[PDB]
RNA sequence: AUAGGAGGGUGCGGCCCGAAAGGAAUGAGCCUCCCCGAAGGAAACCGCGGCGACGCGGGAGUACGAGGGGAGGGGACCGG
RNA sequence: AGGGAAACCGACAUGCCCGCAGCCGGGCUUAUGCCCGGUGAGGGGCGGGGUGCGAAAGCGCCCGGAGUCACGGCCGCGAG
RNA sequence: CAGUUCGCUCCCGUGACCCCGGGCUAGGGGUGAAAGGCCAAUCGAGGCCGGAGAUAGCUGGUUCCCGCCGAAUCAUCCCGCAGGAUGGCCUCCCCGGAGGUAGGCGGUGGGGUAGAGCACUGAUUGGAGGUGCAGGGGGCGAAAGCCCCCGGCCUCCUGUCAAACUCCGAACCCACCGCCGCCGUAGAUGGGGGGAGUAGGGUGGCGGUGUAAGCCGUCCACCGAGAGGGGAACAACCCAGACCGGGGUUAAGGCCCCAAAGUGCCGGCUAAGUGUUACUCCAAAGGGUGUCCCGGGCCUUAGACAGGUCGAGGUCCGGGGCCCCGAAAAUGGACGGGGCUCAAGC
RNA sequence: CCGACACAGGUGCCCCUGGGUGAGAAGCCUAAGGCGUGUCGGGGGAAACCCGGCCGAGGGAACUCGGCAAACUGGCCCCG
RNA sequence: CACAGGUCCCAGCUAGCCCGAAAGGGUUUGUACUGGGGCCGACGCCUGCCCAGUGCCGGUAUGUGAAGCCCGGGUACAACCGGGUGAAGCACCGGUAAACGGCGGGGGUAACUAUAACCCUCUUAAGGUAGCGAAAUUCCUUGUCGGUUAAAUGCCGACCUGCAUGAAUGGCGUAACGAGGUCCCCGCUGUCCCCGGCCGGGGCCCGGCGAAACCUCUGCCUGGCGCGCAUGCCAGGGACC
RNA sequence: CUCAGGCGGGUCAGGAAUCCGCCGUAGAGUGCAAGGGCAAAAGCCGGCCUGACUGGACCCGUAACAGAGGCGGGUCCAGCCCCGAAAGGGUGGCCUAGCGAACCCCUGUGCCUCCCCGGUGGGGGCCAGGGAUGACAGAAAAGCUACCCUGGGGAUAACAGAGUCGUCUCGGGCGAGAGCCCAUAUCGACCCCGAGGCUUGCUACCUCGCUGUCGGCUCUUCCCAUCCUGGCCCUGCAGCAGGGGCCAAGGGUGGGGGUGUUCACCCAUUAAAGGGGAACGUGAGCUGGGUUUAGACCGUCGUGAGACAGGUCGGAUGCUAUCUACCGGGGGUGUUGGCCGCCUGAGGGGAAGGUGCCCCUAGUACGAGAGGAACAGGGUGCCGCGGCCUCUGGUCUACCGG
RNA sequence: GGUACGGCGGCCAUAGCGGGGGGGCCACACCCGGUCUCAUUUCGAACCCGGAAGUUAAGCCCCCCAGCGAUCCCGGUUGUACUGCCCUCCGAGAGGGGGCGGGAAGCCGGGGACGCCGCCGGCCA
């Protein structure tokens, strides 16, 4: 696994058309909804990036496992809904290099990543009042796994920002 | 890889019609007439394949200097050279 | 014989040479005084504004100013 | 005197239009000069003509006289 | 001493032994117990003179001064890729005689990039409803077929995409016309002729590619082919494009000393020598009751917090400015140097 | 004599050799014969260092790619 | 490399092989116990299979096969066209490997455990026999085991999994021989621990003869800029000749 | 005339044979890729035909602007025709690919021509079609060089420098967990952010009118990411020891076996037997074992010459120091007149010192036992440095003896 | 000049899809029958020929709507996203920012929209 700083930035054009990309790998993350999506919840904690960035599927899966384990241990399966809103479409390639360097250097697919704009939500955890601290801790744990600065916000059912109200209360 | 210019090279969007304009065009453009010295725009109609000039000249404004058969003789200034084209009136539009 | 840059460039100072071919006793460097003057251009002092550095009106487009002319003194250098 | 591979054939000493310089007439301007209208060499464009290809139309080349010789110079090609 | 010698050590030393005089074998030839060895200091084809001043797209050189104008390394073709040809760009001369268009305004047309979106094409999380739908799994029946789960296919909701998607769509660019502006009878636009050089470009912004450096194009601004004044020195960065002798004022930027110009002024911040860096050079994720501030909630001047008693503001959160930790390299030393703390830093 | 030389090479050591020791035309000394011209001299605890040579306590290859170099043995007689 | 020894090939003489433009010639004042042409290389024991390929030799019934000749057409004559005859050489057939070369590859077993070839299936011209083998041939490799040392990428012995050994481009062994490469033992020693003395010649000074290589001009440093490792540039440091 | 697909209904007949109805913007088809275009058609089904023809003109593209042989395409005039009632269309395929100079040759056609003239056979010329050059704007065409030679090239590789850090070395953020409970005594998954230039790679910026390679020996110096020595903190630290971390670069970090080796492995000691930079420090200091010429052998590959980042034996190391640099040794000037003697010490240099072991504390603290410290106090070895010749040893070309 | 009449057209969805009500002087249709003209790869179903027994059920004509599709205007998101020129403005980088000039797409709310226009003829007057 090469360092994520290589694929962190978004200066390259979008590379997603599976009809023309030869040898594109299959996704490594297959679960995007956990908990009880049907049940309603008063509050939702969303995680946003502070800058445009490509987040790898490995980082997405690691954050998913960590947050899901924490929420299962502390809150309970029927008391939360954890969702990842983004899907890895960008295909990350690498130059395949006896041996010729820089000759015919177009890369072959090696992984997948999700490209995100500025202030775009990555994941959401829907909980009630009594599990807000656990939701915030899970959001922080997820943010610790990503290659960019991230911040959390709290929204009510109507969609208004109430993070300051909730944290002060 | 260098690619030589052809008649239909890189004309995917230039020579494509609107979905609501598919089919035969109205006959006014087909039957329109011009006088010598009149200035006309070149708007190629993709459905009509007769008397079509090179798509490189699509969108340019020329002057009518004659008429041969059913096609009009249009003069354009490509750089400093004078270029003569035989364009069907369906591919032409009057200026103003 | 306490001083650093390819050995030169600009300006001048110290020492030295300076008959002819350059100027010059029909007057040299030098000293004093008077007139005009482009672009530019102060200050003393008075009045006022600003927390302050400071600025504004008068003085004043004055003193001065590249250069262009004139008069007096002295008597051998100036250019190189 | 050109056209054509060849046989071979064989053309405006100006019919017309536009028009610069020059010339002529008029108006303004102190003058220079500007404007309007004619005539306009050279210049441009038609019309007509010789020939080759064509059944023909039609196209290519050519047609209303400027060439030739010398001195000097630049350049291309071959010779070291 | 010597264009292969000297010393010590070593080997053969009656044999296929060593040496001398007279002869023969001559250059694609001789000779070779075969190393391409030897053939007069020369041998994978000797030497001398001649062809001959051979040829090269490769290396080097090319001699006085002033004046005017002043490039290019980009397209097509070549057994073409260190070389040529046709064009583009430069220069000199002439014909012709009234228009021309680098900039702008308005107008008549063209476009599908950025952005955005799911209406086609292809992707994409979960849920609800419909459809037995040729699927599978069980139970279930002699056999005709049922009952569920899952799967497939449609509609809706929910959460996401596209260089080789577009129901939309800029900035902007291009063609033409009228006008403003500028150039032109002291002759432009244009046409004819003579002579070239140029076929390695670089920096910078943008695009594709690459971990990056870099590679490949594009834009024509600067170096190339450019002085002077600055960035400490610098090709490219800033001012600025330059005949000669003088005077003055400004430009980049600078004013503690080096070093011309203020230890200049008002308000605030920093205590780390952080900094003293416009750019050619400059370290991050994660943290800090370190300080200076803004906004929003709860209690809230003997009703708050800390330890029913005191008796004045505490409690939390999200942010902004400077600074701190994170922070290890080899000759002795780099804010240009000295040094600088209500600064000579921000 | 040839090699550019009054060249430590090659041509020619091509032919010849008194005494002692000794197997010996070996090494060493010496007679005859020749030379002091294998041609710059003088000084010196006058060094370091280099070339050539002698010796080295205890250990005995631990050196090194490798006992390189050096060192041990050495002639003759008798057993084996 | 040569060598004595082994073996193969051509040749009965106006031969075989070779020089040359030819004339003539070398072998040759020679005659198969000879002349010429390859390969191996004393000596001892041996030298297995393959002629499909490429070479060489013999045959060549048959096909093709140039000129010349003959026949028909054509040309008032020719050029030209068609056919027949048709040598050598190829096609074809046979010998030849001490001629050039080659001598393979998958499954399962005999489970008195497991693992081996007796064994049955494609396959070629045939599938490497006797010997030797981690080799001057072994990539993995410093193979594994044993001996040598306190310690062994060495050396010797053995095993065989021979990447890619092998029988006259010879196989194996071998006394004597060797300034050939290689390992060990006794002895020896300044190779070393660890260097110290002494001698002669240079070096050094004095009197003489008297050059050459080389030389843009010059010539101190640290950190930097720079065509990317500066005596000469920038900022500093130091320095009498 | 209208397709693909779907729905509902039908004898065998079912998922799928043929048929009726409805929805159906093309979701079909159009010879073949893709793009574009096509619905009373350019698609499907039929009728009649050969315009896939002859003689010519102009224009666009390859090849913008801006030059072009050959080729492709478009707009037309005339002739002879085809379909249609007519309008109208037809110079191949709905548009964009499916292809080619000179010379020579073959064919069609109807003209000109061959040296004084005429006839015949034959030849030459003009127009049209065809045979191909795929390196496709058009040579006919296999290799080795390590015996190599020449002209050049930092326009271009290997060593070294430079840029970069994917890789390498070394850290950091979070904490699933493993640890009898306990994430942080210790290890720390999945992810994420870095530093160094000590491994390798990438680029081709300096250097091809030469900057001499690996390893070893000799010698000097520097960094800390510290192996030991000095001082500390946490512990799943009883003691003796261990594990993790902090300050600290004054000193030390050694001897041997195979191998050319660096490295790695092994042996006996030791407090420990650290990693690196200095042109992978150091060949005008050495050696020449490996690598990398010319000789030769083996194996494999090749018909062969020959080749192998495959082994193997042999295979040259030039110097009179010009400047500067360092080590020591001298002559001068200056230091406001000259000379002799004794002093001061601004600055520079040092490691002048470093480190083991033994006795005792003490069989004590600690500990169930086994085992087993420390402060203080004494002694001594080794490495390093500066001196000396009384003792011992070496030499002693003075000297004495055999 | 009137007509809930027709023919030929222009723009080619603000005009289409789907619904509700009304109408036939004339005219347009549905409809009746296949000898003749013409045709079925069968079928007078289409096309064609000859007509007016019946019907306004629908094609057609007139009025209306906003469920779908499309599209014009106004307000919010919003001068948001994006962008031309200059810069000694900040940022480690990514990128951002200041001045002057332009400026969306989508979504939400309220209106619009069930076409407009040209030539001629028929019938009545």
């Amino acid at each position: 696994l090469r360092p994520a700083k290589i694929d962190r930035y978004v200066d390259k054009p979008a590379y997603t058309r599976r009809e023309y990309i030869r040898g594109a790998p299959g996704p490594k993350i297959t679960i995007f909804d956990m908990g009880n999506p049907a049940g309603d919840f008063e509050f939702e904690v969303s995680l946003h990036t502070a800058e445009p960035v490509q987040i790898r599927q490995n980082a997405l899966e690691a954050a998913r496992q960590q947050v899901n384990r924490y929420l299962q241990k502390n809150v309970g399966r029927s008391n939360y809904h954890f969702k990842i809103r983004v899907y890895p479409f960008q295909v990350l390639r690498e130059n395949p290099m006896y041996g010729n360097g820089m000759r015919r250097p177009f890369g072959k697919p090696i992984g997948l990543a999700a490209r995100l704009k500025k202030d775009q939500k990555i994941l959401s955890i829907r909980v009630n009042r009594q599990h807000l601290k656990f939701a915030i801790e899970g959001a922080r744990r997820a943010a610790m796994k990503f290659p960019c600065k991230c911040y959390y916000r709290i929204y009510d059912k109507e969609g208004n920002d109430v993070t300051t109200k909730i944290l002060s209360q | 890889v260098q690619k030589a210019h052809s008649f239909r090279r890189k004309t995917r969007k230039k020579l494509s019609k609107h979905p609501r304009r598919r089919g035969l065009p109205p006959l006014t453009r087909f039957l329109q007439e011009f006088e010598v010295g009149q200035r006309v725009h070149i708007v190629i109609e993709p459905s009509y394949h007769k008397g079509m000039p090179d798509p490189r000249f699509h969108g340019r404004t020329g002057t009518v200097v004659g008429k041969r058969g059913e096609a009009y003789i249009v003069e354009i200034k490509d750089g400093s050279k004078v270029k003569t084209l035989f364009i069907h009136p369906v591919h032409l539009r009057p200026q103003k």
